[PDB]
Protein backbone atom coordinates (compact mmCIF):
# COMPACT_ATOMS: atom_id res chain seq x y z
CA UNK A 1 0.00 0.00 0.00
CA UNK A 2 0.82 3.79 -0.21
CA UNK A 3 0.01 6.59 2.12
CA UNK A 4 0.22 9.96 0.37
CA UNK A 5 0.26 12.95 2.71
CA UNK A 6 -0.21 16.28 0.89
CA UNK A 7 0.78 19.37 2.87
CA UNK A 8 0.73 23.05 1.79
CA UNK A 9 3.01 25.42 3.61
CA UNK A 10 4.06 29.04 3.53
CA UNK A 11 7.78 29.64 4.16
CA UNK A 12 8.69 33.13 5.44
CA UNK A 13 12.50 33.81 5.84
CA UNK A 14 14.79 36.83 6.71
CA UNK A 15 17.25 38.38 4.13
CA UNK A 16 20.29 37.02 6.06
CA UNK A 17 19.17 33.28 5.69
CA UNK A 18 17.83 30.45 3.49
CA UNK A 19 14.67 28.31 3.50
CA UNK A 20 16.76 25.50 5.01
CA UNK A 21 16.47 22.70 2.45
CA UNK A 22 18.43 21.01 -0.36
CA UNK A 23 16.35 20.37 -3.49
CA UNK A 24 17.38 17.32 -5.61
CA UNK A 25 15.79 15.93 -8.80
CA UNK A 26 16.16 15.92 -12.63
CA UNK A 27 15.56 13.14 -20.34
CA UNK A 28 12.12 14.65 -19.18
CA UNK A 29 9.14 12.47 -20.36
CA UNK A 30 7.96 11.91 -16.74
CA UNK A 31 5.09 9.59 -15.70
CA UNK A 32 4.10 10.28 -12.02
CA UNK A 33 3.81 6.97 -10.11
CA UNK A 34 2.60 6.67 -6.42
CA UNK A 35 6.20 6.02 -5.30
CA UNK A 36 7.65 8.94 -7.37
CA UNK A 37 4.84 11.50 -7.63
CA UNK A 38 7.16 14.28 -8.83
CA UNK A 39 10.77 14.79 -10.04
CA UNK A 40 12.11 17.33 -7.55
CA UNK A 41 12.29 16.36 -3.86
CA UNK A 42 13.83 17.50 -0.54
CA UNK A 43 17.11 15.60 -0.11
CA UNK A 44 17.74 17.16 3.33
CA UNK A 45 16.16 19.81 5.56
CA UNK A 46 18.10 21.77 8.27
CA UNK A 47 16.64 20.97 11.78
CA UNK A 48 15.12 24.12 13.31
CA UNK A 49 15.17 25.71 9.84
CA UNK A 50 12.44 27.83 8.27
CA UNK A 51 11.26 24.83 6.13
CA UNK A 52 11.63 22.46 9.08
CA UNK A 53 9.48 24.67 11.42
CA UNK A 54 6.93 24.84 8.55
CA UNK A 55 6.55 21.02 8.78
CA UNK A 56 8.64 19.95 5.68
CA UNK A 57 10.98 16.89 5.82
CA UNK A 58 13.61 14.86 4.06
CA UNK A 59 11.93 12.86 1.25
CA UNK A 60 9.03 15.18 0.52
CA UNK A 61 8.35 15.68 -3.25
CA UNK A 62 7.74 19.18 -4.70
CA UNK A 63 4.35 19.36 -6.43
CA UNK A 64 3.77 23.16 -6.56
CA UNK A 65 5.90 26.34 -6.29
CA UNK A 66 3.84 29.47 -5.52
CA UNK A 67 0.59 28.02 -6.95
CA UNK A 68 2.30 26.80 -10.16
CA UNK A 69 2.76 23.03 -10.82
CA UNK A 70 6.36 21.86 -11.00
CA UNK A 71 5.53 18.09 -11.29
CA UNK A 72 7.29 17.75 -14.74
CA UNK A 73 9.40 21.02 -14.56
CA UNK A 74 13.23 20.66 -14.64
CA UNK A 75 15.60 21.20 -11.70
CA UNK A 76 17.00 24.51 -13.07
CA UNK A 77 13.54 26.05 -13.68
CA UNK A 78 12.33 24.93 -10.20
CA UNK A 79 15.29 26.44 -8.23
CA UNK A 80 14.75 29.47 -10.56
CA UNK A 81 10.98 29.63 -9.64
CA UNK A 82 11.87 29.40 -5.90
CA UNK A 83 14.25 32.41 -6.10
CA UNK A 84 11.50 34.40 -7.92
CA UNK A 85 9.54 34.80 -4.65
CA UNK A 86 12.48 36.05 -2.56
CA UNK A 87 11.90 35.62 1.20
CA UNK A 88 8.37 34.09 0.79
CA UNK A 89 7.73 30.62 -0.64
CA UNK A 90 4.40 28.80 -0.72
CA UNK A 91 5.13 25.14 -1.45
CA UNK A 92 2.93 22.06 -1.95
CA UNK A 93 4.59 18.69 -1.26
CA UNK A 94 3.73 14.98 -0.82
CA UNK A 95 5.13 12.57 1.78
CA UNK A 96 4.91 9.01 0.42
CA UNK A 97 4.83 6.20 3.01
CA UNK A 98 4.88 2.34 2.64
CA UNK B 1 21.94 17.76 -9.46
CA UNK B 2 21.32 19.55 -6.07
CA UNK B 3 20.77 23.14 -4.79
CA UNK B 4 20.95 24.55 -1.25
CA UNK B 5 17.90 26.70 -0.56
Amino acid sequence: DYIIKEKTVLLQKKDSEGFGFVLRGAIEEFTPTPAFPALQYLESVDEGGVAWRAGLRMGDFLIEVNGQNVVKVGHRQVVNMIRQGGNTLMVKVVMVTR
Amino acid sequence: DETNL
